[PDB]
């Protein structure tokens, strides 16, 4: 949930 | 090797890899545990790992 | 985030899933496990493109 | 120099 893009390589 | 969307998932950047629940995505990297990179359609990109299976 | 690496030569991508570059552009380098061929990032997209192509960026 | 597609992942 809640797609966090801050973890995107 | 492969794996199943459980939810659509809308690319939003170049680098993101849109798909439908249920498509089955080819993972190129499972290394990251928050992002991992696809191929569908002939196009990588970056995708929540939550999001799919796998299979292979 | 990721290691960068230089192109040392011209890479002509003839598939979407490549990631074509000129010599002298520095690509992010995602995954770097396989042997032969590497998956960058460059202006905004992903590809492979061949390991052997690029040196990395060591500084 | 030399490329070979088939060994792409």
């Amino acid at each position: 949930p809640s797609i966090d893009r801050s973890t995107k390589p | 090797p492969w794996a199943r969307a459980l939810y659509d998932f809308e690319a939003l950047e170049e680098d993101e890899l849109g798909f439908r629940s249920g498509e089955v995505v080819e993972v190129l990297d499972s290394s990251n545990p928050s992002w991992w990179t696809g191929r569908l359609h002939n196009k990588l990109g970056l995708f929540p790992a939550n999001y799919v299976a796998p299979m292979m």
